[PDB]
């Protein structure tokens, strides 16, 4: 879902894409944690939990 | 706040204004960014109140302060040399601060913004940055294992390779604060380099 991931990531604030891109490794190709994502951002796990948690919904429906 | 670059040369962007409402503004310049565009992951920009200008906004994070913004203190936010004249595309606050974040990067082996570079070489940077984000990964759970270096380092030691990060990470000091900061930055710059280079 590398299409699909994109269109989403569109519909989203900077911010928010690139929790995802670094959380799903789209740029440097490695996966991070939702603790290296949440230092990143200075935001608890659970936070970058609920974007990804976001993201997959919008994946789901078109 | 959305920033959409559609080829090397233009952007548009999309950003609250008040109640519901959005605006989105076209004919954005790729060429400097560097002078306007914050970024740090705890800010963002939303319209000011006439429409004129592009005014910075605090997430709620535990990053650090920049821009010389703590928190929302509207002194400082709509001042002239804190915010972004739509059109004009220079904000001084946010021009300091992502000309340090500049220089850390050149520092680290990474390609910069306001040099010339290419999707190649964007491309290597990505591969660098993941490189010193693994090492630090590894340097994080040293030191937290020192320190707290207690003999029931047998019970963080039952842990799996990423719940061991993790707990390390979550105890951390504000220097690794810091180092993840600046490095977010980094990427930051690197995706928006990486879009323009497309």
């Amino acid at each position: 879902m590398k299409e699909q991931l994109e269109d989403v990531l569109d519909t989203l604030t900077d911010r928010e894409e690139n929790v995802l891109r670094l959380r799903f490794g789209l740029d440097d190709g490695r996966t991070r944690t939702l603790e290296e994502v949440g230092k990143v951002f200075g935001v608890t796990r659970e936070r970058i939990r609920q974007i990804e948690a976001k993201a997959l919904r919008k994946l789901r429906h078109p | 706040m959305k920033l959409k670059i559609l080829d090397k040369d233009n952007a548009t962007l999309n950003v609250f204004h008040r109640n519901k409402e959005h605006k989105t503004i076209d004919n954005v310049p790729t060429a400097n960014l560097v002078d306007w565009y914050p970024l740090s992951n705890a800010y963002e920009y939303k319209l000011s109140r006439n429409g004129e200008y592009l005014e910075l906004k605090r997430l709620r994070s535990t990053l650090p302060s920049s821009y010389g913004l703590d928190d929302n203190n509207q002194d400082i936010i709509r001042d002239n040399n804190h915010r972004c004249k739509i059109g004009y595309w220079y904000n001084p606050a946010v021009r300091k601060d992502n000309l340090k974040i500049i220089e850390k990067a050149k520092q680290y082996g990474l390609p910069i913004i306001t040099e010339e570079y290419d999707a190649n070489t964007v491309e290597q940077g990505f591969r660098d940055i993941g490189v010193i984000f693994q090492s630090l990964k590894t340097i994080v759970v040293t030191r937290y294992l020192e320190g707290k270096t207690e003999e029931e380092l047998r019970i963080f030691n039952m842990k799996s390779e990423e719940s061991q990060l993790n707990e390390a990470l979550k105890e951390s000091d504000f220097s690794v604060d810091l180092t993840y900061s600046d490095l977010g930055q980094i990427y930051n710059m690197l995706l928006l380099m990486k879009k323009i280079s497309k």
